[PDB]
């Protein structure tokens, strides 16, 4: 069951990092 | 640099075993012990890493 | 009565079990990583290892 | 022009010393992050 929690948390960090793309929009502004 | 990467990227696979408290509860155990271990064991299993907070600071 | 008569866990007998749990914790937390010894001399890394806990 | 020790502005990269050095000084700093988390989770309660 811990593996299920592992995969879920694993994808969370990915989405949180890709959010850095939003920071790029800050520079353009 | 390579060591830290291998250190962080080391994979852990040991087939975490499942605990059947009912089996131990039935065969033999000290009254209140098998149940006390289960309730305390389950409490810590709920705790998990907070990947979100770390994802932001880095 | 058989609950206690059959298994008469003494204070010291259960005490030894509790010490193993504590010993397992201290070993798990205090366990520091084993990387290149003579290369991890940075002020930051050594500071972390000292406060590893 | 203020915070880089170089004898010229004609920067020529022929080795990755300055690059890897700044990575080990950066990725290492974030060590103990998981062990620190284990302290909180494990110091929460005693299994016994």
């Amino acid at each position: 069951q811990v593996a299920q929690a592992n995969y879920s948390k694993f994808r969370a960090d990915y989405s949180a990092s890709v959010a850095a793309f939003q920071q790029r929009i800050k520079t353009i502004e | 640099l390579s060591s830290l990467v291998s250190f962080y990227n080391k994979q852990h696979v040991e087939q975490i075993p499942t605990i059947d408290f009912n089996e131990w509860k039935s065969v033999i155990s000290t009254q209140g012990l098998v149940d006390k271990v289960k309730e305390n064991y389950e409490s810590l299993i709920k705790e998990q890493y907070n990947t979100d907070a770390i994802s932001k600071q880095i | 009565q058989e609950q206690a008569n059959l298994i008469g866990l003494t204070a010291e007998q259960l005490k030894s079990i509790k010490e193993n749990d504590v010993r397992a914790r201290k070993e798990f937390l205090e366990s520091q990583p084993k990387l290149d010894n003579n290369l991890k001399n940075i002020e930051s890394v050594k500071k972390i290892l000292a406060t590893w806990g | 022009e203020n915070n880089i020790a170089s004898n010229t502005y004609i920067l020529i990269q022929q080795d990755v010393a300055n690059m890897a050095k700044a990575y080990v000084h950066d990725i290492c700093g974030y060590i103990d992050v998981a062990n620190k988390e284990n302290v909180r989770i494990l110091s929460k309660g005693d299994l016994i």
